[PDB]
RNA sequence: UCCCCCGUGCCCAUAGCGGCGUGGAACCACCCGUUCCCAUUCCGAACACGGAAGUGAAACGCGCCAGCGCCGAUGGUACUGGGCGGGCGACCGCCUGGGAGAGUAGGUCGGUGCGGGGG
RNA sequence: CCACCAGCCUACCAAACCCUGUCAAACUCCGAAGGGUCCCAGGUGGAGCCUGGGAGUGAGGGCGCGAGCGAUAACGUCCGCGU
RNA sequence: AGAGCGCAAGGGUAGAAGGGGGCCUGACUGCGAGGCCUGCAAGCCGAGCAGGGGCGAAAGCCGGGCCUAGUGAACCGGUGGU
């Protein structure tokens, strides 16, 4: 169930994905958690859209 | 007290019992020689037994020895013997189960009444040169319901106890009828 | 009782109402009774 | 009658009847009792049949100690109705015994006086039936 | 025909059997991918060789030789040696 | 009571099996499954100095030439309640490089 | 190795009347004391919780020592509050604290217990231990009024390394104790 | 080569629960101090750090008692692949290889590699 | 039957407790028979492997014993190895 | 170890998977050995490797949570992007 609404982890440097789950019933605002995309290292991943 | 025993070898001991010679099993701290008694007298013979007698095998090997029972095995279906082990005595105190001779008609008895006999044999260690044959246990003042119990018996100076001491020996219970109709509900 | 903000020490007295003059070691500097 | 109130499974099955007692045959309690013969389910309300026509015979006799349980559901279903539809309801309430088993003894009461009363109290009970004293059932708690 | 009264249930259903136990037993050679055990709790533990991922299923890493273990003052393990 | 198998954490590979009661620091090392141990380095029974953390230091890398001396390389320091607190001798510059 | 008045007092006190009334042959047997421990049990901070602490931890001030508050376990449906997480102060006191703390407490807290007949010699554990309650916190010397709400007593929980009656019991007279009789 | 104690693995309660007895000169546990590393969801409890006095009490190492715990023969039944039959049935018997539980007897308050500290 | 708090109890109702008997598929302290699987060896047999084309065949039914449903009725009817 | 282990039980579990805390954020990238399962199609456990990062002195751990449900082939489209 949604007010934990899904969402695809963009990540800055024009793209490259991981994708979570929110949680707006939660303090949880966005969110920057540090991961690792296609390509490079564990470097950011902010959040998108759904 | 008497009865011939005749010693066992590896046939089937269902030919045994099926032929009169009924199996039977004997030990004590290291032998576990087998034998075998007869049907007809040690039946017998043994209703006049019990752990409270001293039982005779007079093995036909020139031997003849005394035993307690132990670890009877009736057939379950048309219930009736099919193997009796006997542990063999020594002279050094040791245990068995003790019959209480109960006497005295009390007050529940009497004025109706059941008579309750828990345990007709309790659990005691005596030295087997005073064997003991019994001992008498008295109800005497006892209501409807009460019991007698613990150090309440008598016990030969030969004869040392070991079951609680509470555990009840006898009791006396409501002696029931028609009127449960009633009760019925 | 290490920690940050234990709640202090300190010697106290006991001028009672009777003539008590008891040195004792209490959270509060100055304190006095009955007995 | 006389049995659990609310125990586990309601609905239980049958299974099978084959034989030994399972154990407790000997005595141990009342002057003289009752074994059966039939290896087979036995009523509760067969066991009250047999209690009621027994302590009626004899009142103001004895005690019974009825070392039998009948705690199995019967699967009992409607009349005048098909097959499938369902499974059958915890009807009468009865137990698993075999021959032997020393189902129920008296004491307090005189020989002659146990040999009638359980006569009677036996005959009813749904099969044929054996009566015991308490003489070579010695030790085996 | 008048059939009175009839009734329904709820207890049709029921769960899929998956299947389940040890797949190997002392002797077998296992290559590194070869698991052992689709086991529940642990019925049997892991050591010498031998992994466990997330289902608690033992498996393989090495080239082994199966072979038990009995402790039982901690119960039952699933040890493998292979070549050494 | 810090039983847990904190040694099922050194089951790992290779032990250290140490042990400090009160006066002396019994630490050894331990070769496993064979039960064959190895080194019983300590304090005072060791006949050196007398002091809690200062034979430690030393009496650490005294194993680390030991070790070097019988050519194995690295091992795993083990206790119940261990906490560790460095002394850094703490028998890892002392031969195991574990540190 | 802070001194105190009871502890100058129970030091001496304690020893040779044990040498003489009794006598465990071997300087380390004599039980003396051991931890001092104080808890109050609402569970009344259904809600309103912890500024109903608060009240307890200027309590915490009198002593001169934290409290940790321990909790509920279960599920209660009446008194309100499930899983556990109530209003049980559970606070730990050792020896040199012990010392003022019963300095006060026996000297200045047992006068003001105005239906003080005696402490109770029933509320004993018999494993040198005694436990018992109290009404009201300001029976502790250093809260004056302008501070107490409601009604606040606590569960006094005095441990000593004692295990048998008769010396539990002495070694509390020893240090000074004000009984039933 | 050996006895004792302290670190440890291993068989997996015949290993332990209780009771009684015993040493600490060594190792050991306390103990004392919280100046100091550490740290208390608060507490010198603790995990630690600084070691005189003193202790063998609690802990422990060892024994003597079966009282509880546990192990538990086997004489022997229950049953069971295989095969053969009796009755309407429910079930039952025969020959063969196997073959428990129960508890009768009895047993055990255990033993073994490595390492060190002492004679 | 008193309060410094309590003393006290019944051929009264009444849990825990144990002894005596105890039943269970969804209860398990023990657990067979057998069955299943891998190693060695024998086993020469309308066996087994691989590939390819050509097939069909998928309401099965009396019997035995293992369980169910029925009602410990059905030429009932649903699985099981076996026939 | 009958407690607790989100929600059904079963099972397993304290020599933790429970309960508190400090630093983080591996519900990573490229793979994939080999098995379970099974007609297919999916479902499934996953050594170990290369980048890089957290923790811990280190040994070592991290490709989600004790586990057995929390699912929807393919087209037809929608957004960001190569």
């Amino acid at each position: 169930v949604r007010i934990k609404l899904l969402l695809e982890c963009t990540e800055c440097k024009r793209r490259n994905y991981a994708t979570e789950k929110n949680k707006r019933n939660t303090p949880n605002k966005l969110e920057l958690r540090k991961y690792c995309p296609w390509c490079r290292k564990h470097t950011v991943h902010r959040e998108v859209k759904i | 007290y008497r009865l011939k025993a005749y010693y066992r070898e590896g046939e089937k001991p269902s030919a045994l019992r099926r032929a009169g010679k009924l199996p039977g099993v004997m030990y004590n701290r290291h032998l576990n020689r087998k034998v075998y008694v007869d049907l007809v007298e040690f039946d017998k013979v043994f209703r006049q037994a019990s752990i409270h007698h001293v039982i005779v095998l007079e093995l036909p090997d020139g031997q003849s020895l005394p035993t307690l029972v132990r670890q009877v095995n009736l057939d379950k279906r048309r219930r009736r013997p099919e193997h009796v082990d006997f542990f063999v005595l020594s002279d050094e105190p040791v245990e068995m189960y003790v019959p209480l001779r109960f006497v005295g008609t009390p007050a529940g008895v009497r004025a109706g009444g059941v008579l309750q006999e828990i345990h007709r044999d309790i659990l005691v260690k005596v030295s087997p040169r005073n064997i003991p044959e019994f001992i008498e246990v008295d109800v005497s003042g006892l209501e409807i319901g009460d019991s007698l119990h613990a150090s309440d018996l008598k016990l030969p100076p030969g004869v040392e106890l070991a079951v609680s001491p509470e555990e009840t020996i006898a009791a006396v219970v409501p002696p029931e009828d028609v009127e449960k109709l009633a009760e019925e509900a | 009782m290490k920690e940050g903000i234990h709640p202090k020490l300190v010697p106290a007295r006991i001028i009672c109402g009777c003539g008590n003059v008891i040195e004792t070691y209490s959270t509060k500097p100055e304190i006095y009774v009955e007995v | 009658m006389l049995m659990p109130r609310r125990m586990k499974y309601r609905k239980q099955q049958r299974g099978r009847l084959k034989g030994a007692t399972k154990g407790g045959d000997y005595v141990a309690f009342g002057d003289y009792g009752l074994v059966a013969l039939e290896p087979a389910w036995i009523t509760a309300q067969q066991i009250e049949a047999a209690r009621v026509a027994m302590v009626r015979h004899f009142r103001r006799g004895g005690k019974i100690f009825i070392r039998i349980f009948p705690d199995k559901p019967y699967t009992k279903k409607p009349l005048e109705v098909r097959m499938g539809k369902g499974k059958g309801n915890v009807e009468g309430y009865v137990a698993v015994v075999k021959p032997g088993r020393v189902m129920f003894e008296v004491a307090g009461v005189t020989e002659e006086q146990a040999m009638e009363a359980l006569r009677i109290a036996g005959h009813k009970l749904p099969i044929k039936t054996k009566i015991v004293r308490r003489d070579a059932y010695d030790e085996a708690q | 025909a008048h059939k009175k009264g009839l009734g329904s249930t709820r207890n049709g259903r029921d769960s899929q059997a998956k299947r389940l136990g040890v797949k190997r037993y002392e002797g077998q050679v296992v290559r590194a991918g070869n698991i052992l055990v689709r086991q529940r709790g642990t019925r049997f533990k892991p050591g010498k060789n031998v992994g466990m991922g997330r289902d608690f299923t033992l498996f393989a890493l090495v080239d082994g030789v199966v072979e038990f273990q009995d402790r039982g003052r901690l119960g039952r393990y699933v040890h493998v040696r292979p070549l050494a | 009571k810090f039983r847990v198998r904190n040694r099922i954490k050194r089951t790992g590979r290779l032990r250290l099996s140490v042990f400090r009661s009160l006066k002396h620091i019994y630490a050894q090392i331990i070769d496993d499954e064979k039960g064959v141990t190895l080194v019983s380095a300590s304090s005072l029974a060791l006949k050196l100095k007398g002091n809690k953390t200062e034979v430690a230091r030393q009496v650490g890398r005294a194993l680390a030439e030991k070790a070097l001396a019988l050519g194995i390389k690295q091992v795993a320091f083990d206790r119940g309640p261990y906490k560790y607190h460095g002394r850094v001798k703490a028998l890892a510059e002392g031969a195991r490089e574990g540190g | 190795p802070l001194d105190v008045a009871l502890k100058r007092k129970y030091y001496e006190e304690v020893r040779p009347e044990l040498i003489r009334r009794f006598g465990y042959q071997n300087v380390w047997e004599v039980p003396r004391l051991e931890k001092v421990v104080i808890n109050q049990g609402l569970g009344e901070a259904k809600e309103d919780a912890r500024i109903l602490e608060k009240a307890a931890q200027e309590l915490a001030l009198i002593t001169g020592q934290k409290p940790a508050v321990t909790r509920a376990k279960k599920s209660i449906s009446n008194f309100k509050l499930r899983k556990g997480m109530p209003i049980g102060l559970r606070v730990t006191l050792r020896r040199d604290r012990m010392w003022i703390f019963l300095e006060k407490l026996l000297n200045v807290a047992l006068p003001r217990i105005r239906d003080f007949r005696g402490l109770n010699p029933n509320s004993f554990d018999g494993r040198g231990n005694y436990n018992l309650g109290l009404r009201e916190q300001l029976i502790f010397p250093e809260i004056t009024y302008d501070m107490v709400d409601a009604l606040r007593g606590m569960d006094i929980a005095v441990v000593t390394t004692a295990e048998t009656d008769e010396e539990a019991r002495a070694l509390l007279e020893l240090l000074g104790f004000p009984f039933r009789k």
